[PDB]
């Protein structure tokens, strides 16, 4: 439900 | 502090710290490998990447937390308990800062300046963007415009390359993009653009899908999968 | 660092730093609280575990990943990768073995010879068995069979107490018996010692469940599944 | 399948 950033 | 270990010993560190899920050391490791002075490679750009995000990614979850209990201290009925809750998301909030002012800092001494070829480039500038926009987050007094506009600023230079040298599948560009439009959507209060950019970008990214190994293709549909998860959030 | 800042505040801002996962930050605020040479309450107690194992249990899960490609480096057909995984290794080790020193001298200055109530004496004997029992997990020195010793000295003496004063279904009781079962499983080469003390550890609690109110019940009954657990794996 | 010790 957290929108998404570029991440790991 | 690093200044005595050999640059490749390092790499060699970062690569263990991260292994240990030790991303403060991972990411002390990483600004001593940047300040011996040489260019990083494409592995060398991810590692410094991976360990900034992981240590920033803990404040930022913390400092909402904090923030967070520190509304529902300020509501109307609430008990008054005292300056701590204020001062402990300042402590945060102050630490989150320097982290962020760090990564900066290699940016403009000397990453970016010498950055010449697009995947480099795009990279550095993306990273910038990005640790402006976490300072954007927790911001409040007389520079916050001026904060916001040099995320944007950064992040509008790294798409103008990218959009020029790089294939529409790129992983650079697409992460890129995915941020931007976050950007868009929760900092400078343009939900619009923010789908806008999206959508597009996940197009675009669709209709060269054809000309890609497996392996790039699927590099490239995880990232498309993100942009169709903000999509889907967000109408 | 916390000697200008007021004892409730220590406590109030360790509550926060629970909450924001900020165990390092819960640790520090914690250890000025005990610096401020005040007997704790049953919840600052449960609060300053809580910090240092949740810092400790990190240290001690990243040693193990670098133990373990340590190991595999000096088996037979590995490559020399030179001094960098034993150095990472050490550096890991002595912030461990820096944590242990710091919670163990909190007890000796001046938290055990305050203690009166059993319930507070045998947590904090409790606490010194743990601490120099994760000191001898990294241990190989000429000191080595004293550090094991020491550990189960503090078991021992908290176990004496745990029996004279304590019901068999006190948590605490019971939390000291499951981690000097492991003492002797894990560090003492003792696993029929260990077998042992789980069984008759699980049997007399059984036993006494019937005195307790649901919520107790609830308490006891679910360190007497950590029993369970590891009864199930040794048998 | 890591034996357990008291914590939480
Ligand atoms: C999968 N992935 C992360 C999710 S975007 C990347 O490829 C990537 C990592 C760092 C910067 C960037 F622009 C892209
Ligand atoms: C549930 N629980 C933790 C699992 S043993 C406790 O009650 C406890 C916490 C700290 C010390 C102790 F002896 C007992
Ligand atoms: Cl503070
Ligand atoms: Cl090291
Ligand atoms: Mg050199
Ligand atoms: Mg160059
Ligand atoms: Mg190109
Ligand atoms: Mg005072
Ligand atoms: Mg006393
Ligand atoms: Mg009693």
């Amino acid at each position: 439900r957290r929108r998404k950033s570029c991440q790991a | 502090a690093m200044g005595s270990m050999e640059r490749a010993s390092l790499i060699q560190k970062a690569k263990l710290a991260e292994q240990a899920e030790r991303y403060e050391d991972m990411a002390a490791f990483m600004k001593g490998a940047v300040e011996k002075g040489e260019e990083l490679s494409n592995e060398e750009r991810n590692l410094l990447s991976v360990a900034y995000k992981n240590v920033v990614g803990g404040q930022r979850a913390a400092w909402r937390v904090l923030s967070s209990i520190e509304q529902k201290s300020n509501e109307e009925g609430s008990e008054e308990k005292g300056p701590e809750v204020r001062e402990y998301r300042e402590k945060v909030e102050t630490e989150l800062q320097g982290v962020c002012d760090t990564v900066l800092g290699l940016l403009d001494s000397h990453l970016i300046k010498e950055a010449g070829d697009a995947e480099s480039r795009v990279f550095y500038l993306k990273m910038k963007g990005d640790y402006y926009r976490y300072l954007a987050e927790v911001a409040t007094g007389d520079d916050k415009k001026r904060i916001i506009d040099s995320a944007r600023s950064a992040y509008q230079e790294a798409m103008d390359i990218s959009k020029k040298e790089m294939p529409p599948t790129n992983p650079i560009r697409l992460g890129l993009a995915l941020n931007f439009s976050v950007f868009h959507y929760e900092i400078a209060n343009s939900p619009e653009e923010a789908i806008s950019l999206a959508k597009t970008t996940f197009d675009e990214a669709m209709a060269d899908l054809h000309t890609l190994s497996e392996d790039s293709y699927k590099d490239s549909t995880l990232i498309m999968q993100l942009l169709r998860d903000n999509l889907t959030l967000w109408t």
